[PDB]
């Protein structure tokens, strides 16, 4: 289904409008999904929350016909960006099988941190294999945005490199990855090899050479 | 007190009845409802279907007519059959207890209610790939490394689609760092796990790097040393 | 001709025909130009062709006319007078039959308040007896004339229609307005009425005791429910904040008495219509507009209207 | 209607009816009398 994006500064309260709203009376839950992982109920009936969700998500009751149903997130956190689905149960449509849009919660305000990359050189046994591949791994970076330049040398190496898009770590900082697949000759007949990562701002730079 | 596991092929030819299980621990299996959920890459979370204490079943009319969800009381284990899978049908398939809930809004006895199903505990997914493609185990190699020093174990060429590293069959866990996979254009993805370990560990706390990819039953272990 | 089709609330079997959204086509201001308008209908209202195709209830019997929506359906007393030179005769017995010579008598200039109501087989906001419960029939030995019973204590009666109902204001013509059933704001529920359990039966005993003294004190008296007619006799059909309902009542009709609850109320479903018939007329037929918002009244019951079929 | 299509001012608020012609709109002196006692 379609993907509707909501933005929350880092501490503020986030106000999570349901997708559709209710005929009659009405039975909405509340789901927390980050893609990859299984989705958590956050909320049953209207506003009954299971244990282990703290006090600051909050559902609205079904009192009088008229309050839209909506999740609100106080206290907003890193952690609390996922996708928030509402599953909506009334008494005049049907079974609700669909769980509805999703609402993508991205939370502002958070501290810049700078990349972690670590370059390998191809080991003995696939130089062995007569292949060799130069491994470039960064980490602990947020915003999850980087751009990687690989150098044979000081040219510029552009075939034959694979990176990944961006993935959230448990700490909610990012972490990317870089394969540079290279016959072990071109890795013998060349100085060195470097691994360029640059993030926001910056660059930086690790190199390594068949020594 | 209760947790579901669930169990698949991680490959299945297009044009084939895939299917699953799911594992109860703590509770049992006949006395509460279950549901069926997936989730495609683009595509949200899919209600498949669900069955109930007295093992009645339904199932969502995006799939009603391909789609059998069962339940073995003998040992707390229920187990899914789509068939005729194609392309699309490839996602993480999750299990999930499903409580019933009765909104009742007017009286009883005119019937002025209705059923609502909430899951609140689910599993942790399998991942389902459909592909005329083959399995292939991957290839690994050692990462020696040079305050702190970083090693690392190189998994490259496997399909499809995971693969399980552990160090030093469990005990190292500090430190370690297991990446996203690459699909590269060949179409077989390769990993890469690294822990950073204090440098005089060199000599000789031994390293051992645990691979697994389920889906060709080809785990290797390989020891990483400058 | 109305293309008819139901109205959400995917409820309980055979409960969703009860109420109907209907589309038609409909004279506008211009006399050359149509419009495809849309009404909700209660099923009482309307009858099929045989498709989903419906036309209303009176079509082929009667000519209909909407009741002006500003005019009140509620009952205001009544007081009765006799002209200079006449006069008004009350008989003040407290144990009156209805016939014969009056002990104790008294005259007045005009009779008390007396509410136009309106209702069948259950007599409502009427007058209440002083002693016992009265019951009055001109040949009490012929099954043929009405029993009419008066109790001395009211018995309650809540009813209500839920259900939030709109009206949508739509020009048939120049200066003519049809007033149609917008839609329903919230739940779709069932009009019902409330009469507390325990009551009931005590005051449903009363009318035991004094029905004995016409036919022994070791028969046997039994309370069944209608026997069939016009469905504004097979219930108590009244009016209730504009609309006109009509209560089921076999479940204030189903008891057997020999010779010689306490907590809930027996609930009693309630239909309703809007097109009602003219009861001694066949051709004139009344129209009663949409009533917006949520309907309830409070009324005693006062009296019945039963019936000996001749234990 | 928004052409050159009209319609009669009235149509949308109220019904119309033409005057019988033969009756004069000219207005005649009235008396006006109270009753006997008044
Ligand atoms: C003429 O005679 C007629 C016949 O008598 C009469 O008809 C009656 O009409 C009234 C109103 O028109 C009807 O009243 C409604 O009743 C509903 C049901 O209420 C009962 O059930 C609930 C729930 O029971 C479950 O949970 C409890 C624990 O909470 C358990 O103990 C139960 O066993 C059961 O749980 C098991 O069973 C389930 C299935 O059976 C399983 O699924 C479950 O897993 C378990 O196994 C009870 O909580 C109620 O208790 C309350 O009322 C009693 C009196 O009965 C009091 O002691 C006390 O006040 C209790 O609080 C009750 O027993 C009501 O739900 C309904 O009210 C809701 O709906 C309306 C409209 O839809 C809303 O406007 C209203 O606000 C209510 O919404 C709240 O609750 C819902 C449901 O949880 C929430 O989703 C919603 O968000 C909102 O929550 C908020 O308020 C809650 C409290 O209100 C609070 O908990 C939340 O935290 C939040 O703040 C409505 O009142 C009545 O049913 C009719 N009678 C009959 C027989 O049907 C008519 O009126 C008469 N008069 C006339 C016509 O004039
Ligand atoms: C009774 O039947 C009529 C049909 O004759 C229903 O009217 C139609 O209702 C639908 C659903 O609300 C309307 O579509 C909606 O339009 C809005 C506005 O663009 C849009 O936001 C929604 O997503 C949806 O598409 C439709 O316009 C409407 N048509 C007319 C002519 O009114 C009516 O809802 C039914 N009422 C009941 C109580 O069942
Ligand atoms: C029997 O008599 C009682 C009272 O004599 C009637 O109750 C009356 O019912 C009407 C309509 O149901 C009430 O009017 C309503 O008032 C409310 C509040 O002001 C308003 O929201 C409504 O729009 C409507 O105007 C009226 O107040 C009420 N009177 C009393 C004293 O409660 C009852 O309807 C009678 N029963 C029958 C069958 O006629
Ligand atoms: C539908 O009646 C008419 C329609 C059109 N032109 C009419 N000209 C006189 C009418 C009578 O007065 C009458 O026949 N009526 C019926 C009974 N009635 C009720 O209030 C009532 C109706 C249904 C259920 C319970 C009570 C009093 C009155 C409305 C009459
Ligand atoms: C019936 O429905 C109407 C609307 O269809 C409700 O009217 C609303 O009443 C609230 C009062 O809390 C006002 O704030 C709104 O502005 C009203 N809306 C409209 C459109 O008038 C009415 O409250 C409903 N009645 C019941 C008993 O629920
Ligand atoms: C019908 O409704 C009336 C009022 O809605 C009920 O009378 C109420 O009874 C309670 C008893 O606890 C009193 O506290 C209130 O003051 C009463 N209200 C009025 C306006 O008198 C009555 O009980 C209902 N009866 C049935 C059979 O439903
Ligand atoms: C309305 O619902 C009833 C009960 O489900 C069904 O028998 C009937 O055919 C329905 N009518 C229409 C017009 O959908
Ligand atoms: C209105 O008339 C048209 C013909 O012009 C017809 O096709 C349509 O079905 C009519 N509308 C309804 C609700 O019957
Ligand atoms: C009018 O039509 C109804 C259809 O149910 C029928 O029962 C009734 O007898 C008809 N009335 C006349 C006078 O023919
Ligand atoms: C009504 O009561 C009077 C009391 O004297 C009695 O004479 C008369 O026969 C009674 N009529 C009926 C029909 O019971
Ligand atoms: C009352 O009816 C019975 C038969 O039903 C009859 O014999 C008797 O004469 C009637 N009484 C009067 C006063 O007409
Ligand atoms: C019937 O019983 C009552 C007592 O409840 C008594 O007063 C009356 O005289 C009795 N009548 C007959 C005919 O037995
Ligand atoms: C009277 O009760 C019987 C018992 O089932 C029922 O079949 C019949 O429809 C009822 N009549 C009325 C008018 O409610
Ligand atoms: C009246 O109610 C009884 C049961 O309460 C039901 O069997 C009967 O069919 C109802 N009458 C009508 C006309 O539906
Ligand atoms: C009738 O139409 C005229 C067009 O000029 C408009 O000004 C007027 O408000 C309308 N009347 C009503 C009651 O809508």
């Amino acid at each position: 289904s379609y993907v509707r994006p909501l933005s929350v500064a880092l501490g503020e309260t986030a106000s999570i409008s349901c997708g559709r709203q209710a005929l009659g009376s009405r039975a909405v839950q509340w789901y927390q999904h980050r893609p990859g992982q299984a989705p958590i109920l956050l909320i049953y009936n209207n506003q009954d929350r299971p244990s282990g969700i703290p006090e600051r998500f909050s559902g609205t009751p079904d009192i009088n016909f008229g309050t839209r149903a909506t999740l609100t997130i106080s206290g907003v956190e890193a952690g609390d960006e996922a996708d928030y689905y509402c599953h909506m149960w009334d008494s005049r449509s049907g079974f609700s099988w669909s769980f509805g849009g999703a609402t993508r919660l991205t939370v502002l305000g958070q501290p810049k941190a700078a990349p972690s990359v670590t370059l390998f050189p191809p080991s003995s046994e696939e130089l062995q294999a007569n292949k060799a591949t130069l491994v470039c791994l960064i980490s602990d970076f947020y915003p999850g945005a980087v751009t990687v330049a690989w150098k044979a040398d000081s040219s510029p190496v552009k075939a034959g490199v694979e990176t990944t898009t961006p993935s959230k770590q448990s700490n909610n900082k990012y972490a990317a990855s870089s394969y540079l697949s290279l016959t072990p000759m071109q890795w013998k007949m060349h100085k060195s090899y470097s691994c360029q990562v640059t993030h926001e701002g910056s660059t930086v730079e690790k190199t390594v050479a068949p020594t | 007190q209760v947790q579901l596991q669930e169990s698949g092929p991680g490959l299945v030819k297009p044009s084939e009845t895939l299917s699953l299980t799911c594992t109860v621990s703590g509770g049992s299996i006949s006395n509460y409802y279950w549901s069926w959920i997936r989730q495609s890459p683009g595509k949200g979370l899919e209600w498949i279907g669900y069955i109930s204490d007295s093992e009645s079943t339904n199932y969502n009319p995006s799939l009603k007519s391909r789609v059998i969800i069962s339940v073995d009381t003998s040992k707390n284990q229920l187990s899914l059959k789509l068939n005729s899978v194609t392309a699309a049908d490839s996602a993480i398939y999750y299990c999930a207890r499903a409580q019933q809930g009765k909104r009742i809004y007017g009286m009883v006895s005119f019937g002025e209610f209705f059923y609502y199903y909430y899951m609140d505990v689910w599993g942790k997914g399998t991942t389902v790939t459909v592909s005329s493609a083959s399995t292939k185990g991957p290839s690994v190699f050692p990462l020696a490394p040079s305050g702190t020093a970083a090693l690392g174990c190189l998994v490259k060429d496997y399909f499809p689609e995971p693969v399980t590293v552990s160090w030093n069959s469990g005990a190292l866990t500090s430190g370690v760092h297991t990446f996203p996979a690459v699909l590269q254009s060949s179409g077989l993805y390769s990993l890469s796990s690294v822990v950073t370990v204090p440098s005089s560990s060199l000599g000789t706390q031994t390293y051992i790097c645990n691979v697994n990819h389920k889906p060709s039953n080809t785990k290797v272990d390989k020891k990483v040393e400058p | 001709t109305l293309q008819c089709t139901n109205v959400t609330n995917a409820i309980t079997d055979d409960m969703r025909g009860e109420l109907k959204n209907c589309s038609f086509n409909m004279t506008t201001e211009l006399r050359d130009k149509k419009q495809k308008v849309y009404s909700l209908f209660y099923r009482l209202d309307v009858v099929q062709i045989n498709n989903k195709e419906y036309r209303l209830i009176n079509c082929n019997t009667s000519a209909i006319t909407q009741a002006c929506p500003k005019v009140s359906f509620e009952p205001i007393p009544i007081h009765y007078c006799a002209p200079a030179g006449f006069a008004i005769l009350k008989c003040k017995d407290k144990k009156f039959n209805g016939t014969g010579p009056c002990p104790s008598v008294s005259t007045v200039q005009c009779t008390h308040g007396i509410k136009p109501v309106v209702s069948t087989q259950l007599l409502l906001n009427g007058s209440l007896a002083e002693e016992e419960v009265m019951i009055r029939s001109e040949n009490i030995t012929n099954n043929a004339k009405n029993i009419l019973v008066q109790f001395n204590t009211p018995v309650q009666i809540n009813c209500t229609r839920p259900n939030n109902n709109t009206r949508k204001s739509i020009r048939i013509g120049p200066g003519q307005a049809f007033y149609a059933t917008g839609d329903i704001i919230g739940d779709i529920r069932q009009a019902h009425c409330n009469v507390s359990k325990a009551t009931w039966n005590e005051t449903l005993g009363k009318v035991v005791k004094q029905l004995r003294k016409h036919f022994g004190n070791n028969t046997i008296i039994r309370f069944a429910n209608s026997s069939g007619g016009d469905l504004e006799v097979t219930t108590h059909s009244f009016n209730c904040g504009g609309e006109f309902f009509y209560c089921n009542t076999s479940g204030l009709f189903n008891s057997t008495w020999i010779s010689n609850g306490s907590n809930d109320s027996i609930t009693l479903p309630c239909r309703i219509k809007q097109i009602i018939n003219m009861w001694q007329r066949i051709g004139q037929a009344m129209y009663a507009p949409p009533i917006q918002g949520v309907i309830r009244c409070v009324s005693n019951i006062t009296g019945l209207i039963l019936t000996r079929d001749g234990t």
